[PDB]
RNA sequence: CUCCGAACGGUAAGAGCCUAGCAUGUAGA
RNA sequence: GGCUAAGAUC
RNA sequence: UGGUUUCUCUUCAGAUCGCAUAAAUCUUUCGCCUUUUACUAAAGAUUUCCGUGGAGAGGAACAACUCUG
RNA sequence: GUGCUCGCUUCGGCAGCACAUAUACUAAAAUUGGAACGAUACAGAGAAGAUUAGCAUCCCCUGCGCAAGGAUG
């Protein structure tokens, strides 16, 4: 129980950035030549 | 697993370019 | 049994007196808790297994 | 300063640095130059911290971890054995307690570190050693007893860690007196090897044994515990007629008689009925039942414990109840009577065993008072280092003299100080002060008796050297070097990885030879820099 | 203590005793006793000897040598996700026999014991707090108990 | 229903046993009512109405009639017979017949005020048959 | 013993080791033991070829590693 | 000796006809 | 109109 | 001198703030490598989240039981 | 509605005093307009190429992207 409670403790800051843009697209709508 | 995997030269765990884990389980 | 576990009879059976005992008051909303000497002595008998 | 600990903004003290510390250094009759030896882990460096907490109001004691202030090196705090002795100068009052200079030096007790003990024993006078009450004698106790008696110094045993006999063994108090008598018989039996102190037998009746507990801050010497008894409405002539609690048996019929007979079938001695019987009772009343009868025992014994101290754990409340009861370490009054023979006044055989004669020119001169000798009589025996590691500092007890800031001293070497004068390399020692465990004083003058930390006169010094004034010295015989009493049999070679850094390893081997006394870096004939070790 | 029938302070049988304890020769009364015969005493002893030695001594002294959870007399908050209950015998050189599964399992459990403490030791500064408490103060959420 | 304590409730609980059982059976039948008929928040109106009558029975037995013991009063508030916050708002003289505890919240309204439930009819307008949507009634 | 990998869509891909003479009804019991569904509600398919419930694995020539597209009925 | 991998790189390309599970909640007279 | 290996180029 | 609790909001945290311990990012390293993400763990420092510590502000419950002095 | 007025003054009530002061994208609604590359039937990726290539100077979709990919002037 201790390891998987810490798995969701690390994914809860993660999934708001992972699936934050997924729930947002449904209502917002999505060399060396430079030195020369 | 039908091969004996001892005549083989050093080790062949997975020859599919994905060997992330580096272990042989003796330590 | 109520012979060796007498000070830990009612306190060691539920989670609501485990944080909100309010007897020899221990910070009712789960704060710094203070016990006695035979209270932790009967505790060490069960933890020894 | 990530090498060793140092001062922290000039920590305060109960003793005045000018009204009490300056006057004590001038008076040679109250000096009490001591040096603790102890066993390997018998609680000697922790015991010096208990004297600091009794003198200084710096309450940083054993709440969670230990408070070892004598071990200043960072390796001594990580490994926990200590590899450097540290002199501590504090004001420890006696039972009367006006002022004592208390020139103490806590030496480590590892068996391979015997060279640091022989440097401190041949420099200081007092050899008060600590014995752990749980184990008794050890291998470090047998070597230190032969080294102290051969140097013609004093001896005073002290059974430290006395809390282990009750709180860690649960021994009965009747058998505890039989075990404590087994230590004093073995210590006096081991002291009967050098037949020169047959009249000076280590006994608690003569004020030699001084009981204490370095772990839990207690002290139960026969002079100090009697004064604590008479202070609690006793009035039974403390330290005047209370010297009969050893072997004699008290009796409630004929209460004014400490007879040697045994009236009852179960009636132990007076020590296990007036001293060890409450000491086993006071530890059991706080560690056995802290919720019931704990203020009842504190009010009966006269110990006003606050509510904040009552809300502590079982370990610091035991030390706080004992510190409020006993208080000041008055047990060293017996260590000032039976031991600590007041150097520069009663230090006549000390100069006879250190100096190589010097009759009618330096024997009567160094045995005289502090001021009127004149050529500073300096002898350093330990070379410390600063925070940078380059600039060294000397350390030694001034025998008879006072060279404060300006007067330079010809650094008399080990072999360069005979009748054939090889080299002196005189330099002005202007940064000499007195040292402490963590703090460091800043004094100008330096009379005899005190331990002076002379700076700037340590660069032409690789071992225990002497310093004298060039203002008319008659070139007397220099002091003998300190016999470590252990041959460095182990030899390990050392060479740098990059061969271009050859003088960098050569300069480091010279600086390491000045720190450790037994480290004799002998360059081999094959070019391999060898290092002899214990 | 093997059993709580022995008293508080008792000479345990697993202790190497003192053999002689009769080195002195004091069968006759010593002349120091007649010298201290002029030393009167009528006061109470250094502590009040009204109680016995100790009543709850075997339970109290064994609680002093107990480890960190069973020795402090002031229990803190101590979250349920912060009391591991497995590292007490993980970093202890456990296996007496030799399973092939227990060897790598003890090595890997001691690996994350070190790695979560070797580099993962910050001072842990922070500035913000009360994440879900802002939702409770809104005009739409509501607190209850079930 | 399970008492969720199993701690031997004292005397006076048997005197209030069938009365609290009839109120609990009314709320369970109201909770099993379908969503038809109610417009948007009218289905939660019998949930607070059965809860308002359940708190009024314990408060009248403790304060008004004073027949129930304080040990049975504390056991009833702990088992869930009446909310402690609802009895606390009724202790004040300013609110004795409040509709719901949600209507007394100052942060619930968008304009930052109270509801129409906590307003007398004489101080209100003349033509108004309005009911509180959040609370349930006046 | 062939290791048939019942690799359906949307992450559901498990390995199912079965005997060569084992029937397809025994394979669905082993496929349900790694997937987490009722074995009666699993229909195996390979391009609209719904397998039967009584034909052995040795008749389809399903060798080792021959993956199947699992579906639910 | 027991360390067990997932997706993309993949089914095309088009003509005529046929049927569907979806969403907004307005100012106006 | 710029940078790319007279940009390689019969 | 005079208040046990509880909930909201304002700072600094250099104390194993955490007696235990997640994820992501950046700069360097290894193994596979076949396009890439999911990869393996050694070093260092930047966030997010699970949490916490003293000290002023506003409500509720006996604040009155009279707590230390 | 709750408690009180040395009120009328009966104790049936009346009048006054004190507290409580504006919830509600408002409905159980009315309609309004249509999208599978989804099945079925028809033919079945050419059985054939002389400019030699990229870099930066405007947007939809797959994807969680401070990786990436298709189409682009
Ligand atoms: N619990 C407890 N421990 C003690 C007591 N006395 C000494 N000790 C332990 O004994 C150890 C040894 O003391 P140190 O401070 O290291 O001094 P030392 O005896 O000279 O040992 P070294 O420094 O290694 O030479 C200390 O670390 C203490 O933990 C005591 O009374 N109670
Ligand atoms: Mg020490």
């Amino acid at each position: 129980w201790r390891v998987w409670l810490f798995f969701m403790r690390g994914i809860t800051p993660l999934l708001e950035r992972w699936l934050g843009n997924l729930l947002a697209r449904q209502f917002e709508g999505r060399v060396e030549s430079h030195f020369d | 697993d039908h091969f004996n995997k001892t005549i083989l030269p050093k080790v062949m765990q997975v020859k599919n370019f994905g060997r992330s884990g580096r272990t042989k389980y003796t330590h | 049994d109520p012979e060796e576990d007498a000070p830990v009879l009612d306190w060691f059976y539920d989670h609501q007196p485990l944080r909100d005992s309010r007897k020899y008051v221990n910070g009712s909303t789960y704060q710094r808790w203070q016990f006695t000497l035979p209270m932790m002595s009967t505790l060490y008998r069960l933890a020894n297994q | 300063t990530k090498k060793f600990t140092l001062m922290e903004q000039t920590l305060p003290v109960t003793v005045y640095e000018m009204d009490f510390l300056a006057d004590l250094m001038d008076n040679s009759e109250l000096i009490r130059n001591v040096t603790l030896c102890g066993h390997l882990h018998h609680g000697k460096t922790c015991f010096v911290d208990c004297l600091i907490e009794q003198t200084h109001p710096e309450i940083r004691k054993r709440y969670d971890q230990d408070l070892c202030y004598t071990d200043i090196l960072f390796t001594e705090q990580e490994r926990g054995v200590g590899i450097k002795s540290t002199p501590v100068t504090v004001v420890l009052p006696d039972t009367k307690g006006k002022s004592y200079l208390f020139n103490i030096m806590d030496t480590p007790g590892h068996v391979n570190f015997s060279d640091e003990v022989t440097a401190g024993l041949r420099i200081s006078d007092g050899v008060v050693l600590f014995i752990d009450a749980a184990e008794g004698v050890m291998l470090n106790t047998e070597r230190l007893i032969k080294h102290a008696v051969q140097e013609r110094l004093a001896v005073t045993v002290c059974i430290n860690k006395i809390d282990r006999l009750i709180l860690e063994l649960k021994l009965p108090p009747t058998d505890a007196y039989y075990k404590l008598r087994h230590i004093v018989d073995e210590v006096n039996g081991l002291i009967s090897m050098y037949s020169t102190d047959e009249n000076l037998i280590l006994s608690p009746l003569l004020g030699n044994v001084c009981f204490s507990s370095s772990q839990y801050s207690i002290c139960f010497t026969l002079g100090s515990f009697a004064k604590i008894y008479a202070d609690t409405f006793g009035d039974i002539n403390y330290q005047e007629f209370a010297k009969r609690l050893w072997g004699d048996i008290y009796f409630n019929p004929k209460t004014r008689k400490f007879t040697k007979k045994a009236p009852t079938s179960s009636s132990q001695r007076s020590f296990v009925e007036f001293i060890l019987e409450p000491l086993y009772k006071i530890l059991a009343q706080v560690v056995g039942d802290v919720d019931t009868s704990l203020p009842r025992t504190l009010d009966e014994l006269g110990i006003h414990l606050t509510k904040e101290e009552l809300k502590l754990n079982i370990r610091p409340l035991l030390r706080l109840v004992c510190k409020k009861f006993f208080g000041e370490f008055t047990g060293f009054v017996d260590m000032c009577v039976q031991h600590i023979p007041s150097p520069k006044v009663g230090a006549k055989p000390k100069i006879e065993h250190t100096y190589t004669g010097g009759v009618d020119s330096d024997l009567g001169e160094a045995m005289s008072d502090c001021d009127p000798d004149g050529p500073l009589m300096c002898h350093t025996t330990k070379m410390y280092s600063t925070d940078d590691g380059v600039q060294f500092h000397a350390f030694g007890r001034v025998l008879s003299g006072t060279i404060h800031a300006g007067q330079p001293v010809k650094v008399l070497g080990e072999n360069y100080t005979l009748e054939d004068e090889e080299d002196s390399q005189i330099c002005t020692v202007g940064r000499l002060w007195i040292s402490v465990a963590r703090y460091h004083i800043e004094v100008n003058r330096v009379p005899a008796g005190n331990w002076v930390l002379i700076e700037g006169v340590d660069q032409p010094i690789v071992k225990t050297a002497t310093i004298t004034e060039p203002r008319g010295n008659e070139e007397a015989q220099i002091f003998r070097p300190l016999k470590f009493n252990t041959t460095s049999v182990i030899k390990i070679a050392v060479e740098p990885v990059n061969p271009s850094e050859l003088p960098k390893m050569l300069d480091g081997l010279r600086k390491v030879n000045k720190s450790y006394p037994s480290l004799t870096t002998k360059v081999e004939e094959s070019g391999e820099h060898v290092i002899l070790g214990t | 203590t093997e059993d709580p029938d022995l008293p508080a302070f008792y000479f345990d049988p697993l202790i190497n005793p003192i053999s002689h304890r009769h080195s002195v020769k004091s069968q006759e009364p010593l002349p120091d006793d007649d010298e201290e015969f002029e030393l009167p005493e009528f006061v109470e002893p250094f502590l009040k000897d009204t109680p016995l030695y100790t009543d709850n001594t075997a339970n109290g002294i064994a609680l002093l040598w107990a480890p960190r959870p069973f020795n402090l007399r002031s229990g803190r908050t101590r979250r349920a996700l912060d009391i591991p209950l497995v590292k007490n015998w993980y970093r202890e050189h456990c296996p007496a026999g030799q399973p092939v599964k227990v060897r790598v399992s003890y090595q890997k459990l001691l690996k994350y014991y070190v790695l979560n403490a070797l580099k993962h030791r910050p001072p842990k500064a922070q500035k913000k707090r009360y994440l879900f408490r802002s939702f409770k103060a809104t005009k739409f959420f509501q607190s209850t108990k079930l | 229903k399970v008492k969720r304590s199993r701690k031997a409730p004292p005397d006076g609980w048997e005197l209030i046993e069938p009365t609290l059982d009839e109120l609990d059976q009314k709320m369970r039948e109201a909770e099993t009512e379908p969503h038809e008929g109610k417009r948007k928040v009218e289905s939660l109106w019998p949930i607070f109405r059965i809860h308002h009558q359940k708190t009024r029975y314990i408060f009248d037995l403790f304060y008004k009639r004073k027949a129930i013991s304080r040990e049975l009063y504390e056991y009833c508030i702990k088992e869930g017979y009446a909310d402690k916050n609802l009895i606390a708002k009724w202790k004040k003289q300013g609110y004795e017949n409040l509709c719901c505890l949600r209507c007394i919240q100052t942060r619930d309204t968008n304009f930052g005020t109270n509801c129409i439930c906590r307003v007398p009819k004489s101080k209100l307008e003349v033509g108004r048959i309005i009911e509180c949507t959040h609370c349930g009634c006046r | 013993m062939i290791e048939v990998v019942c690799n359906d869509r949307l992450g559901k891909k498990v390995r199912v080791k079965c005997n060569t003479d084992d029937t397809i009804g025994d394979l669905k019991k082993l496929i349900a033991a790694q997937t987490g569904t009722r074995w009666n509600k699993i229909v195996l398919k390979k391009w609209y070829t719904i397998f039967k419930d009584h034909v052995s694995l040795g008749d389809y020539e399903i060798h080792d590693g021959m993956n199947l597209e699992l579906y639910y009925q």
